[PDB]
């Protein structure tokens, strides 16, 4: 369902 | 301060297709 | 949004998405009031009968959306949360009276075309725009029926009377809420739905063509049913809160 956001967020 | 005021609307005075809706709502 | 249609581009700038770090999931909506600060449903954060009690780094807000699940690249700001202010008297025990919450975002997230501010109402805003048959907008990409949308979705409705209000619902109504929608039959229908919440309920006003977000998406009795409406954080009768706590922590 959700697109991967950037790991720099996580 | 410059709240409440859309940058691709009421900056560039472009009205969105139902905004008319709500101003005629009010009436009084 | 149940009988809503698609928002146009840059058409809610203040809608922020609440989402959910893992698993991956929108919680609720919530608004932009300052580069720092967001306002929300305090329910979408703490809500002990569903074992809901969020804490900051549970927590994104993605701002300057339209695609509900695309990273929007160049488009959304994502930020992390510093600090979580709930009402402290939010009555999660019985009505969900005084609704709201303010979350403190880690930096200022840089306006544009895609994200800006809306304004909260002064005393004067509230008593002139708080009346019976006056439309606000609902925002939001919860549920279109009580799957989901593509896109933010819109729909404008009408400010109801107190007493029709309270006669709607066995829940005890408070000055803190207000309802929206329309009458059985008046020939049109709408309104929020679950993942709705937190999401702002806005009026331009016709004195000064700002908007003003008048409430905040709270609760209703299922979605878009005949006899029933939405209700609504009273986001006025609560500003000496969202003040004090701005002016305390900001
Ligand atoms: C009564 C209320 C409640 O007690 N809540 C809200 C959810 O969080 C827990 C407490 N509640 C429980 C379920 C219900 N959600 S829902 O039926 O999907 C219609 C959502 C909304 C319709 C109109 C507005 Cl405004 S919003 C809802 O609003
Ligand atoms: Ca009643
Ligand atoms: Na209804």
């Amino acid at each position: 369902d959700f697109e991967e956001i950037p790991e720099e967020y996580l | 301060a410059d709240c409440g005021l859309r940058p691709l609307f009421e900056k560039k005075s472009l009205e969105d297709k139902t905004e008319r809706e709500l101003l005629e709502s009010y009436i009084d | 949004i149940v009988e809503g249609s698609d928002a146009e581009i840059g058409m809610s700038p203040w809608q922020v998405m609440l989402f959910r770090k893992s698993p991956q999931e929108l919680l609720c909506g919530a608004s932009l009031i300052s580069d720092r600060w967001v306002l929300t449903a305090a329910h979408c954060l703490l809500y002990p009968p569903w074992d809901k009690n969020f804490t900051e780094n549970d927590l994104l807000v993605r701002i300057g959306k339209h695609s509900r699940t695309r990273y929007e690249r160049n488009i959304e700001k994502i930020s992390m949360l510093e600090k979580i202010y709930i009402h402290p008297r939010y009555n999660w025990r019985e009505n969900l009276d005084r609704d709201i919450a303010l979350m403190k975002l880690k930096k200022p997230v840089a306006f544009s075309d895609y994200i800006h501010p809306v304004c909260l109402p002064d005393r004067e805003t509230a008593a002139s725009l708080l009346q019976a048959g006056y439309k606000g907008r609902v925002t939001g990409w919860g549920n279109l029926k009580e799957g989901q949308p593509s896109v933010l979705q819109v729909v404008n409705l009408p400010i109801v009377e107190r007493p029709v209000c309270k006669d709607s619902t066995r829940i005890r109504i408070t000055d803190n809420m207000f309802c929206a929608g329309y009458k059985p039959d008046e020939g049109k229908r709408g309104d929020a739905c679950e993942g709705d919440s937190g999401g702002p309920f806005v009026m331009k006003s016709p004195f000064n063509n700002r908007w003003y977000q008048m409430g905040i998406v709270s609760w209703g009795e299922g979605c878009d049913r005949d006899g029933k409406y939405g209700f609504y954080t009273h986001v006025f009768r609560l500003k000496k809160w969202i003040q004090k706590v701005i002016d305390q922590f900001g």
